């Protein structure tokens, strides 16, 4: 039982409540990916998975409807705590439990000549507060529209009555289920620009070589003649500049070389869960993972 | 027909985008003003929105 | 699923019966696409999402 | 419920009975569609 | 549904010592992928006494991995595998600490 461990590092350049940024470093790479893996198909979310009809008289049909019902994101900070529902003692009756299977209603009709549309906003959910459909999207935040997401659209003649059930699930299964929607990383750039074949070629060339990059990496310090890095953040790897580089035959004038650690995280999120609570599950459930698969029992 | 929630690439909610995409235009902006005003930064959403054929208002116009 | 029943006839009261069903199909490990540049193929594998490469904006 | 049949372009229901020209009372078109009653189904939102 | 966790009848993970090479087994782990082998294995080889760290999927379908361990004398393929998992998990540890840290500073 020696050392045989590495101590990572976390610092946040920006967090909101729906986004994040650190500079995770001093940790390989696949446990970064293990992080990103996790978040994309592994953190649970309660979604819609049945729904019952008893009315529908609108130009959609029937699994198109489920099927947008099915996308809704729910506010899901209770999903770590539920259980699958194939797990549950009770709840064989197909309605609402108290740790899976919340209920929703919904129903809507037009008497107007107005052309009704059925929004996400109609639908009405027993076991309130813990699980509605989620309006971040709509209010405390002026982002698009506070319509929301809509379903059908109606006319006089026309109506919709059903009745859906939430339960709990993981991305694995299907893509409603996944509360990531955005999450990434990358490396960062070591540039070790020299500065003896700077001064060597001409000041056009300069010019050159600086615009033959796609993205604003390097600067024109005009008022020294040199060139400066602002951002190495912005790098995407494409070695275009180090191209025309090559093409000018100046060799040894600029090396780029990714560096081992320092992987910048960015992870967004549909707002059924917060970002900060999508990495701390990710970390407890990699946690339940290494748990159940030791084989301590038995050591000899 | 409607517009399609989650963006079939990403994941990224677009579904209530719609009509403020069509009051954008509507006022004076072309394309790439509105998708920058709505904030879509990722092509992925951009060719969702860009490239939607809303077909429901034919469907409502002959039922009855 | 069952659509709609229609039921017509003609003049000499032949009468017709019309039964339509309905169905959902996501494409399946048999199917067959192609571009708009005669370049087909067959849906082989389909994969999941987080085993693909992907750029540095995610996608 | 009974079978309650619905006219094309009347509207109206003249719910059939056993098999007689297939022909809509009130005017003389043969559509003759059917209403669907009032049950319930199951779906999975997948 | 059944193409999650293991039912009853199978262990989630079943050792088998390997017969020609002395220091040697094949730690075949159910209900897996990519993202537990990749860890393991990049722990393993930051480790003195192992030889030899990999993982296969025995078809890309099928949702399992096998592990295999080649090491030296004074340890074992038991003695290094646990180590792995059990330094892992204080590396997760002191990862979650580090980040419950960092959200702090956005005082609220
Ligand atoms: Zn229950
Ligand atoms: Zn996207
Ligand atoms: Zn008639």
């Amino acid at each position: 039982g020696a050392t045989y461990q590495r101590f990572p590092k976390v610092k946040i350049r920006e967090l909101k409540d729906d986004y994040a940024k650190f500079e995770l470093r001093d940790t390989d790479v696949s446990m970064a990916n293990a992080l990103r893996r996790v978040m994309i198909s592994e953190v649970p979310t309660v979604a819609i998975d049945l729904v019952e009809i008893e009315v529908n008289s609108s130009v959609l049909n029937d699994e198109f409807i489920a099927h947008r019902l099915g996308l809704i994101p729910l506010t899901s900070e209770r999903a770590m705590s539920m259980r699958f529902s194939r797990d549950c003692d009770a709840c064989d009756g197909d309605g609402q439990c108290e740790f899976c299977s919340v209920e929703f209603r919904l129903s809507a009709k037009c008497v107007t000549d107005q052309t009704l549309d059925v929004t996400s906003k109609d639908l009405y959910s027993a076991d309130p507060t813990v699980t509605p459909v989620d309006f971040g999207d709509s209010s405390g935040a002026d982002s698009s529209e506070q319509r929301g997401i809509i379903i059908v659209k109606l006319r006089r003649g026309q109506e919709l009555k059903l009745r859906a059930i939430a339960r709990k699930g993981i991305g694995k299964d299907h893509a409603k289920w996944s509360p990531a929607a955005t999450v990434t990383f990358m490396y960062e750039p070591d540039i070790i620009i020299n500065e003896d074949m700077m001064d060597t070629l001409t000041d056009d060339e300069k010019i050159d070589l600086i615009e033959s990059s796609p993205t604003k990496v390097f600067d024109f310090d005009a008022v020294t003649r040199q060139v400066v890095v602002v951002d190495p953040e912005a790098y995407t790897y494409d070695e275009e500049v180090i191209k025309k580089a090559e093409a000018m035959g100046k060799q040894g004038l600029i090396e780029i070389r990714p560096k081992d650690d320092s992987f910048i995280f960015t992870v967004e999120s549909t707002g059924a869960v917060k970002a900060s609570q999508l990495v701390l599950n990710a970390i407890d459930l990699l946690k339940q993972k290494l748990d159940a698969v030791r084989l301590s029992d038995d050591t000899v | 027909m409607i517009i399609p929630v989650r963006c079939f690439t990403c994941g990224k909610v677009i579904g209530n985008k719609w009509d403020t995409y069509l009051d954008l235009l509507q006022a004076d902006y072309t394309e790439g003003d509105a998708l920058d005003a709505i904030g879509l930064v990722r092509y992925c959403c951009r060719r969702m929105l860009m490239t939607h054929v809303d077909l429901i208002e034919k469907l409502l116009n002959y039922n009855t | 699923i069952v659509q709609k029943v229609v039921l017509s006839s003609n003049d000499d009261g032949k009468n017709y019966a019309t039964v339509s069903l309905r169905q959902v199909r996501s494409p399946c490990l048999g199917d067959k696409f192609s571009s708009m540049h005669g370049q087909k193929g067959v849906l082989g594998y389909i994969e999941e999402q987080e085993n693909f490469a992907f750029t540095n904006q995610g996608i | 419920e009974p079978v309650t049949y619905v006219c094309g372009d009347c509207g109206q229901e003249n719910t059939l009975k056993s098999g007689d020209v297939i022909q809509c009372r009130e005017c003389g078109y043969r559509i003759l569609y059917k209403k669907r009653t009032r049950r319930v189904v199951q779906y999975e939102a997948r | 549904y059944e193409r999650f966790v293991v039912p009853e009848g199978t262990k989630k993970v079943s050792y088998e010592r390997d017969t020609k090479i002395i220091n040697a087994a094949s730690f075949t782990i159910e209900r897996e992928d990519h993202t537990i082998g990749n860890i393991v294995r990049m722990q393993l080889h930051r480790d003195e006494n192992v030889l030899f760290a990999g993982y296969q999927l025995p078809h890309p379908l099928k949702y399992k991995i096998i592990v295999r361990i080649h090491t030296t004398s004074q340890s074992s393929p038991m003695q290094a595998y646990n180590q792995a998992i059990n330094d892992l998990d204080k590396e997760l540890d002191f990862l979650k600490s580090q980040f419950e840290a960092e959200v702090a500073k956005f005082s609220n």
